[PDB]
């Protein structure tokens, strides 16, 4: 069982309130997307803008600036409804472009969840409302996740003031409106989602719900990877009327090895897809149970290790008190359920309605894979279990380094702290991975809890907006004046965005991020 | 195949318009996704029409419908609602039902399945089923316990036990009739009571409960409709007599069985069936 | 309701605040165990059982004064040598110790990987007699534990039995009976367990141990503790199931977890006490961390004897399907009588010996030996954790009447990194808010010592003392500190140290005080 990496470098409070904060009551942050040069914030009421090519001053000063309040009598269906006013407000949760002009924009509406389309010279309320149930939450504490992909939008939330139906709901398309079976808790029992991510004929979803295959103790969460076929148009009269037809979910082993295999079950948060030593893979952040002793992890898995998954046995309760296990082989009814209508192993078929009444009522009752799927490189990337907080925030650049050829995984934490880790991914690269800076990135004047929600990656300008829920923070990718003349300080912290040059100063890009030698270095002070 | 477990009435709507709505509950034997247990279907002049029996609200979410949870079926696998009477009553519309046990019943379906009878209510007037509100009943005398609901018949008390209960004229009375136990239902035990409850005691104990939960206390308590242990959210609303629910705190469960007041026993020859006058 | 944290510590005794302690050493001394009886604390190491007087007031260091010398014959050194072991495993490591009457004392030695045994007086530490064959009385190497005890004259052991270390058997011998024993190589009565303590009640002789699980199968290979159970009057079955062999052994789980949402289970257990009057009830009080392979966290639940017996009278355990989940064994489907209930007590008593016992229910317990139920804890949560710190706890030790009135309870645990530390724990509802972590010691002496793994600890009251073992040092470590308040009438009762009191000549001396709650009302700081 390993150990805790030792930061190479710390940044302090002091040497850290000297980086830019944005505000603009106070915000309410929820989630930001970077669209070519400009970063969106998307919060309470308001919706802004931070170009990044301006390089802010004592704070970041918005440009633009998206408003979107709750109507009146919303405000006071709210009160009736319970709900106290600092809740009543509109709360931005979903906000994706669908074309380079527009962009599909929901809030919460104080518990009454409505969708718009808005433009993107302008951000202009420019046209009519459109009901936003079952495609943004209702409260604004809740996950969810929201996507385009071919036409269609395919949603993921809960679609009820109560919260208790939790659904994935394509729509806006031109096809009908599909959906997950309600309270089925063998489909679906208590999740939240995490993420999605078109890939194939497939949109792969990322979630974690309470296990069923770990009810034999508590009520244990484990992290789930789902998939829909796009070209789903539900099944038949009898089985899966205007529900998925393609349904598939699979479960992520996060281990530590040894005689007793640890897992960390819980997912934080993970990435789109990132070429990583030439394969696509996604990279994870996981946590232990609420109730357990304070660990984390981050595990990486790869689209093809997805795939395999799903081609493999499926998994059954063969009676109620007994273990879950395979289904025989022989008991996989053809055509191969989870495969898309005109494809692979069901090409003679012209839509997802054309399936057998066995194969579409396989599915409703064996949607869970039985494999687990692999993490890359068996144990995880990087682990940090002694300390009191957990992991959650990540963001990956896939091309760090002088030659583009480093994966260098930035995380955030829930006591404000964001470490910044150069990844051994695979075999040739180093010994394993070091943890390179550990940056206390909350500001305590600025800002209030302080738990970071998201990040964002400003490649192009050599940043990273870490996210709280009241500021965000503009932090740079590297603090090479922190060592400057001191060349022991500088290559022995291994930072290949730093570096020394031949001027005599530590700046950015002659250096040694491999192994870190301290031959033929001398002693400062 | 069973009869006698289907019920409902009809209600023609306002006239001139061929258009009467019908509120039929009856069980399903599991299969939750082709039947409805429970639905507010509408009516039209023309009988060949396709709109017949057609739901009188559908949207993609919730309708004038109410399905049984795919989950209950799995906790518990033969549930299911039978539905004895049904009585129009002021602006409502009133079922005595007798569904499976969600408590004194394991999951094991060995065949020591108990029942619980309970009245249900819903409003003429509401097309997302957001009034439902479902009490227990039944009755005792002498230590001797009676809920399993034979049959119903809802009467005019006339003039003698109007003025003996305190009732005005215009309100009405459910005469009732209970089997012994909770046990075996199929063919129940043949000691059996004559009792009754007062539409008005109904009324009551419903804007009691509904009272209750738009006050934040307890919660709504209906293990097979409803799975997750819900509260009861606090409101600052006024409750009516004539209070057709929201879009929160429904559907809503019934804590303490409505007591009856009973009438007449035989513990030889079982009643059946029921009805009265003035 | 949710999940504990580190308490922290009221008061800190680094080294140099500790190396002012005496010591105990010596050729390097291969601690094993001690034991005191009187004013004597017996220790033994390799080749060597060492004594030290306890009246005996130390200088600067605890100096033996009787000792016992009995080293491996070079014929057995040779073998030990031949058979490809390293020759600093060769020696004679004392593994048992256990008094019979007031004059003998049953020693056993690993004797180079032979376990043999012999009986010395107490009184000289002298050889009077012959020697006892050691087999699965004394185990065959230094760094597995051991379990042995007497009890009515018939002696218990627990250990392994072979060179090749496979055999782990419980077993009775040198009696008025003969020789009963568990099964070998049974993978369902036993499975490479590790073997803590033993204790004797009632008609039965509990166990404490942990092994490798079976309810656990589906994920990994996980250890879990658990309490067995054997009669004191078993004579072992008739001819055709279980001839010499145990009839009466039930073992149970230990339930030592954290409540919540998701319990979390301590379920490795690393030591545990005798039998305590802990408030009226009888009471153990076990060390509980979690797995190898896992984040470090320690813990220490408490158990009663009313809820361990009561578990063995409760539901069987069986597995229906080798792919199915473990199931509770059906009220009418358990033979008669009681499997595990002793021959002519309770419900076996028209059954005069263990061999009448029918055919129905010696094969039942021989299949079944597991029982369903859970032994839970007392408070129904830990008494005491420690999760965000990077050692284990180990030994344990308990003071079941401290303070002026006598009426609360001091634990003392030890830790992998040579640290101790002294919890005064709530044991009823009207006592505390929660155990406080009173002092955290840095025992162990690198300077005077070697890894530094504390192994066991023992009680010395009578002059308020906790001698603290390690591997290759013993330490005397005094309990309370209070010269290092002296004058500050704060410090002193803010401590809530029990033995610590305050006088009315100004200082702070051990047995006027507040430690029920520690109003810093009306005190000012002190410098
Ligand atoms: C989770 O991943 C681990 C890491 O590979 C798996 O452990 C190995 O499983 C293979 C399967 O045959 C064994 O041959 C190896 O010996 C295992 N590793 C070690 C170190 O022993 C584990 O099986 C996976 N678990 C699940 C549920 O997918
Ligand atoms: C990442 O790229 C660097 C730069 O090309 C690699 O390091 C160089 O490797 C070449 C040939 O392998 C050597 O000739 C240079 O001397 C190396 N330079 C330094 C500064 O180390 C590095 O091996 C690459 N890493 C991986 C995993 O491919
Ligand atoms: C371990 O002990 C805990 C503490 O009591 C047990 O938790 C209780 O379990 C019973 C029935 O098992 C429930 O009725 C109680 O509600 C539980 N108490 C709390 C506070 O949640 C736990 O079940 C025990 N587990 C085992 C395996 O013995
Ligand atoms: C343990 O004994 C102490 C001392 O007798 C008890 O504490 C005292 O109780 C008396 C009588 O109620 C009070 O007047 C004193 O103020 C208390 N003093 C202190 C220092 O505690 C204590 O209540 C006993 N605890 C239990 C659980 O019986």
């Amino acid at each position: 069982f390993p150990e805790d990496d030792e930061p190479l470098n710390t940044v302090d409070y002091h040497y850290s309130r000297q980086y830019p904060v944005f505000r603009g009551h106070r915000l309410d942050f929820q989630l930001m997307l970077k669209i070519r040069d400009t970063l969106y914030i998307a919060g309470r009421d308001q919706v802004y803008t931070v170009n990044l090519n301006d390089i802010p001053q004592t704070e970041v000063i918005p440009s633009k600036k998206l408003t979107w309040r709750s109507r009146q009598q919303d405000r006071e269906n709210c009160a009736m409804k319970g709900k106290h006013k600092d809740e009543c407000h509109n709360f931005i949760k979903v906000f994706v472009p669908r074309n380079d002009e527009m962009v599909f924009v929901c809030g919460t509406n104080a518990f009454n969840p409505m969708c718009r389309y808005y433009r993107l010279s302008t951000l202009e309320y420019d046209g009519e409302e459109i009901s936003g149930l079952a495609r943004c939450p209702f409260d604004a504490r809740q996950t969810n996740v929201a996507l385009f992909a071919d036409g269609k939008l395919y949603s993921a939330t809960v679609a009820d003031f109560l919260a208790s139906d939790a659904v994935i709901y394509r729509s806006m398309g031109d096809g009908s409106a599909l959906r997950t079976i309600k309270y089925d808790s063998k489909w679906i029992k208590e999740p939240h989602f995490l993420h999605a991510i078109e890939y194939g004929n497939y949109v792969y979803f990322f979630f974690r719900e309470i296990a069923v295959e770990h009810n034999n103790l508590g009520k244990a969460v484990y992290s789930r990877v789902a998939r829909i076929c796009k070209n789903d148009m539900g099944g038949s009269q009898r089985v899966l009327e205007k529900h998925w037809t393609s349904f598939l979910k699979a479960r992520l082993n996060c281990s530590v090895p040894g005689d007793s295999f640890f897992y960390f079950d819980v997912l934080q948060s993970i990435t789109d897809i990132i070429q990583i030593n030439g394969i696509p893979t996604v990279i994870g952040v996981f946590t232990t149970q609420l109730n357990s002793i304070p660990g984390s992890a981050v595990c990486a898995f790869g689209m093809d290790d997805i795939e395999k998954v799903f081609k493999g046995r499926f998994k059954e309760q063969k009676t109620p008190d007994s273990v879950w296990t395979a289904v025989p082989e022989d008991k996989v009814p053809k055509p191969r359920p989870g495969c898309c209508a005109k494809h692979g192993l069901a090409e003679a078929y012209k839509t997802s309605i054309d399936f057998p009444d066995d194969t579409l009522s396989f599915i409703k009752s064996h949607p869970l894979m039985d494999s687990a799927v692999p993490p890359i490189a068996d144990e995880p990337w990087f682990t940090k279990t002694r300390v009191r907080y957990r992991l959650t925030a990540i963001e990956v650049d896939r091309s760090a380094g002088p030659y583009q050829n480093y994966t260098v995984i930035f995380v955030g934490s829930e006591a404000g702290v964001v470490l910044k880790v150069l990844a051994k991914t695979s075999p040739f690269s180093l010994n394993d991975s070091v943890l390179l800076e550990e940056i206390e990135a909350y500001n305590p004047a600025k800002c209030s809890d302080r738990k970071v929600v998201s990040l964002q990656l400003d490649r192009d300008h050599h940043a990273l907006y870490v996210a709280f829920s009241s500021c965000v923070v503009r932090i740079p990718l590297s603090r090479c004046e922190r060592y400057g003349s001191c060349k022991k300080s500088c290559i022995a912290s291994r930072d290949p965005y730093c570096g020394w040059l031949s001027q005599g100063v530590c700046e950015r890009v002659e250096q040694d991020t491999e192994y870190g030698n301290t031959a033929h270095l001398g002693d400062c002070h | 195949q069973e009869a006698g477990s289907m019920a409902g009435v009809l209600i023609a709507g306002p006239p001139g318009q061929g258009q009467a709505k019908l509120f039929v509950g009856t069980p399903i034997d599991g299969k939750s996704e082709y039947f409805p247990t429970l639905s507010s279907r509408r009516l039209m002049a023309n009988e060949e029409d396709a709109d017949m029996f057609g739901f009188v609200y559908q949207d993609e979410f919730v309708s004038s419908q109410l399905k049984i949870p795919s989950d209950t079926l799995s906790k518990f696998p033969a549930f299911d609602i039978y539905y004895v009477y049904s009585f129009r009553s002021e602006q409502f519309v009133y079922y005595l039902t007798l569904q499976l046990d969600t408590q004194l019943t394991s999951p094991d379906a060995a065949g020591e399945h108990f029942f619980t009878s309970k009245i249900v209510r819903l409003c003429v007037d509401d097309p997302k089923f957001y009034s439902y509100v479902e009490f227990p009943i039944g009755c005792e005398q002498a230590g001797v316990e009676y809920r399993l609901v034979q049959d119903a018949y809802l009467s005019r008390p006339g003039r003698a036990l109007a003025h003996q209960l305190g009732l005005a004229e215009d309100e009405d009375v459910l005469f009732t009739v209970f089997a012994q136990g909770q046990k075996n239902r199929v063919k129940p035990p043949k000691e059996s009571a004559l009792c009754l409850f007062t539409l008005r005691a109904i009324k009551e104990k419903i804007k009691e409960r509904i009272q209750s939960c738009y006050r934040g206390e307890g919660k709504l308590s209906l293990p097979w409709l409803l799975n997750k242990e819900l509260g009861c959210i606090n409101s600052p609303l006024q409750i009516d007599d004539d209070f057709c629910g929201q879009d929160f705190n429904q559907p809503l469960g019934g804590t303490v069985t409505i007591e009856g007041t009973p009438l007449f026993v035989d513990k030889d020859d079982g009643l059946t069936a029921v009805a009265a006058y003035d």
